[PDB]
RNA sequence: CGAUAGAAGAAGCUGUUGGAAAGCAGCGCGCAAAAGGGUGAUAGCCCCGUAUUUGAAAUUGUUUUCAUACCUAGCGAGAUCCCUGAGUAGCUCGGAAAACGUUAUUUUGAGUGAAUCUGCCCAGACCAUUGGGUAAGCCUAAAUACUAAUUAGUGACCGAUAGCGAAACAGUACCGUGAGGGAAAGGUGAAAAGAACCCAGAGAUGGGAGUGAAAUAGAUUCUGAAACCAUAUGCCUACAACGUGUCAGAGCACAUUAAUGUGUGAUGGCGUGCGUUUUGAAGUAUGAGCCGGCGAGUUAUGAUAGCAAGCGUUAGUUAACCA
RNA sequence: UUGUGGUAGACGAGCGUUGUAUUGGAGUUGAAGUCAAAGCGUGAGCAUUGGUGGAUCCAAUACAAGUGAGAAUGCCGGCA
């Protein structure tokens, strides 16, 4: 079983599961968004329960 | 102890098997639904897939690898808050060989680490020691030398 | 390893014939015939097992009525002078084949006249 | 234990031989036992059967009647598994492992309780080097041995070190009874025996292992 | 030392059922042989073998020994000496092998094109330093892959709808102009003792006889279900609306896996099949003429989860491989 | 004491088949298979007797699967 090489490449896994991941949002269109948003989803964060079974095995 | 008679304490499971009638249940559909696509063979798309909506993976922004095309040099490491149940003196490789912790066939440099108080002095010849680790093992007026 | 078993099957199909014997024309000779009315010889055995107690108390009240009648009262009065004035548990049946006795059954019309 | 030395003549001997507490356990495993002889009679399989699917069959790829128009079934080929000519859709194939795995020392667990249990019931006679001699390459002698020492029904084991070959000559017609070196005894070839005689030697080498 | 024919190769009688005993039973016996096959039914001792011990004129294989050619041998001293694989390595244009979708390295269809131990190439574009190796010439056993074939043998492999398509004169008969496609079916009995003779009949054949344990073993040949077609005791049916049965119930005729029994069932009440797919089908929606057989969630290698077991706090655990 | 209708569908406990292993054992004084019968089980299913038949087979505990048929305008054979 291959590890999806489009996945690796996105979800860092840490310790005890909560597999982690990079903001969207981030890459192209910096004036319609605001300060605010563009601070809140530099930060990178947990991926929802409901991804977590797609995600583990495709991992 | 009797091959007559040979038994188990627990392992003979519930053993599902789809295809021989509706009594045992999981007959006819065989538990594969009515009339989906995964109802016929072979089913159950490839793994990522919603269905034409761009997936999450697609949809989030890839990691980047600073250190391209490289492997990150691998440490041996001692870690103090078990080294103590270890009972050795004078720690270095000619006997961490012989404790099987490390082994013979391995030129790898040797790591320090740990910040749990420790009872009886060691003396240790390592490559790399924490500063509160250092603290810690002088504390116990033991020594430590830093190989180079 | 191969495994036939003709006997199981064929074992199985006979009983499911030997179910149904005095059945018409083919239904006791062909299986798939015979195991659906078998089913629904079943069915009508569950229906009837049910609806035949509804029918023989309806058989008891109307001998029961018949009797009554030809004594100057109804059966829908018979009851409450069961039930209200002494008191009796008195079965609906075994009044009925009481006048298959007679004149031990007068013996109940007239008692509970009182 | 009171593991006692026999004779040739089936009487036995007046000096029995004491044994070290280490042979003999006090906590017996039940599930490494049946796990090992269902791993020995496993492994015992060839697994040598074959047969043909939908494709192997010398068959024919020509669609047998039209799809539509002609009113009979749809019937791609004449070689389905549905059909006579026959193509067995799983069936067994050459390649199946058949191989059963345990952990070494379970088995060293397995092995300690199985001779544990079969080496104090009153069966085990000791045996000393020389009736291994004294009985010649005639088999009539050993089963004098045998029917003298009440082992005629039994399916006695003969463990030996050094691995004597006049022993062996007997035994080898008599297809109850069969020799083995020390380490050629398993689980299931001990816990068969039903009756064995171990020779006052291997002890020393048995203590050793565990 | 083998391969190709082969030689020797131990041990048993009695009784009962029995067509035949080799079983079952009594008393023995032999073993480096209780692997296997046959012998009137299941044999360690009836036979043929097997274990073991053996042996080749002729042809052939592997190895070893002795001689026999051809090839093959080492440490220093001198010095601007000479040689150390040319349309070659590179560079450019188009492509590709390599894990890489063209990129160091490697190859090349077109073009151009060097140097000579202070050298040439290489260590992912590139330069310097450091370090490694000397192309552009040839040859090479072993481990490795495969088995239609010869020999011995095995199978928790098939056992005549299986297994090779093929247990037999099968790639036959047959279809096709041709490439090509492509089947089905076996069993008397231990041994023909294959049923002389008689009656009927034109004859096959049949019925007696005869052989035999049995001829309901008879050449239609082991067993011989079901659908299906005929015969017959017992009961019902020719004013009756019927998914054909069930719950009650008479009369009739018998008598059991001994049971508040069995077969039929005038007559009352009640009653629009089975799978499928559908919001919903008795269905004027579809599948099945009937019976029998065949026939559809397995396997290898990994992932996670549950349960159980071994082992345990510097723990646990082997893979390939070898015996 | 509270409950026990039920398709899809989750979970649990089970019957049967074929073979291997050890353990018991029946068989020409008639084995399996096959029909018949007025039995026993909560079900898958299981006995008893007799006719036929003429040599293998049954139960207990584990193990392994070509393991369980009424439907596929299913395949093959037979028969209406
Ligand atoms: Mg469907
Ligand atoms: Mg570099
Ligand atoms: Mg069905
Ligand atoms: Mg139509």
């Amino acid at each position: 079983m291959k590890v999806k090489s489009a996945a690796k490449k996105r979800f860092k896994l840490t310790k005890s599961g909560q597999i982690k991941r990079k903001h969207a949002y981030t890459s192209h269109l910096a004036p319609h968004k605001t300060t605010k948003q563009k601070r809140h989803l530099r930060k990178q964060g947990t991926v929802s329960a409901s991804d977590f079974k797609r995600i583990g095995n495709l991992i | 102890l009797n091959q007559l008679k040979s038994v188990p304490k627990a392992r003979n499971h519930k053993t599902k098997t789809l295809g021989r009638g509706h009594g045992s249940g999981l007959g006819k559909t065989s538990g594969r639904g009515q009339k989906g696509q995964k109802a016929r063979k072979s089913g159950l798309t490839r793994p990522g897939f919603e269905g034409g909506q761009t997936p999450l993976y697609r949809r989030l922004p890839k990691f980047g690898n600073a250190r391209k095309g490289f492997l990150k040099q691998e440490w041996v490491v001692l870690n103090l808050n078990k080294i103590a149940k270890l009972k050795l003196d004078k720690i270095n490789r000619a006997s961490l060989i012989e404790k099987q912790v490390i082994s013979a066939k391995s030129q790898l440099p040797i790591k320090l680490i740990g910040h749990t108080k420790l009872e009886k002095p060691l003396h240790f010849e390592v490559h790399k020691v924490s500063k509160q680790a250092l603290k810690a093992v002088e504390n116990a007026n033991g020594s430590v030398k830093l190989l180079e | 390893m191969r495994i036939k078993g003709g006997k199981q099957t064929r074992v199985r199909r006979k009983k499911w014939l030997k179910q149904a014997s005095g059945s018409f024309g083919t239904r006791h000779a062909s299986y798939k015939v015979a195991k659906q009315t078998v089913i629904q010889a079943a069915k009508y055995a569950y229906r009837d097992r049910r609806n035949k107690k509804r029918d023989f108390r309806s058989l008891w009240i109307l001998r029961l009525n018949a009797a009554l009648r030809e004594q100057g009262m109804t059966y829908s009065v018979f009851i409450n002078l069961l039930k209200k004035h002494n008191i009796e548990i008195n079965r609906k049946v075994l009044s009925e084949l009481a006048i298959k006795e007679p004149s031990k059954f007068n013996l109940i019309v007239q008692k509970v006249k009182s | 234990a009171k593991l006692k030395l026999i004779k040739i003549d089936g009487s036995f001997e007046t000096e029995p031989v004491k044994l070290s507490p280490g042979l003999i356990a006090k906590e017996l495993k039940q599930q490494p036992v049946f796990d090992a002889v269902l791993v020995e009679q496993a492994s015992w399989r060839q697994g040598t059967h074959s047969i043909l699917t939908k494709g192997e069959v010398r068959g024919g790829g020509k669609k047998p009647y039209k799809q539509k128009h002609t009113g009979k079934a749809r019937q791609g080929s004449t070689r389905n598994p549905h059909f006579v000519g026959g193509g067995i859709v799983f069936g067994p194939k050459p390649n199946r492992n058949y191989s059963l795995k345990l952990n070494k020392k379970a088995h060293t667990a397995a092995l300690h309780t199985v001779w544990s249990e079969k080496l104090a019931s009153d069966n085990t006679h000791l045996v000393d080097q020389n009736l291994f001699n004294k009985t010649e390459g005639k088999t009539k002698v050993m089963m004098q041995f045998l029917k003298s020492a009440k082992l005629l029904d039994k399916n006695v084991l003969f463990v030996v070190n050094t691995l004597n070959t006049n022993l062996e000559q007997s035994t080898s017609n008599i297809k109850n009874v069969q020799v083995k070196h020390l380490d050629k005894v398993s689980v299931r070839d001990l816990m068969l025996a039903n009756a064995l005689l171990v020779e006052k030697e291997v002890l020393k080498a048995l203590e050793g292992k565990f």
